[PDB]
């Protein structure tokens, strides 16, 4: 969708491999705030909003 | 309260120790009061600040 009606998806109750996204070069920019991208794999969050 | 002069020094010392311990929960502008978590979820270059 467009920024007027940006889609929200809620993510919970699984195992997430952020490494495959970080290494994937297809992303033009991959920039994390308040957390370093390389330490996503060993953290645990309550829920994620995409 | 007959022995208030000796109770006061105990009270003052306990209060000072209590406030010193409770200061270990402040942020002072950081993102957390826990060293372990700002080390667990940041890298050295930005964990320094």
């Amino acid at each position: 969708a467009s920024v007027y009606a940006w889609n929200r998806k809620r993510i919970s109750n699984c195992v997430a491999d952020y490494s495959v996204l970080y290494n994937s070069a297809s992303f033009s920019t991959f920039k994390c705030y308040g957390v370093s991208p390389t330490k996503l794999n060993d953290l645990c969050f309550t829920n994620v909003y995409a | 309260s007959a022995l208030g002069k000796l109770q006061d020094v105990v009270n003052q010392n306990a209060q000072a120790l209590n406030t010193l311990v409770k200061q270990l929960s402040s942020n002072f502008g950081a993102i957390s009061s826990v060293l372990n978590d700002i080390l667990s979820r940041l890298d050295p270059p930005e964990a320094e600040v």
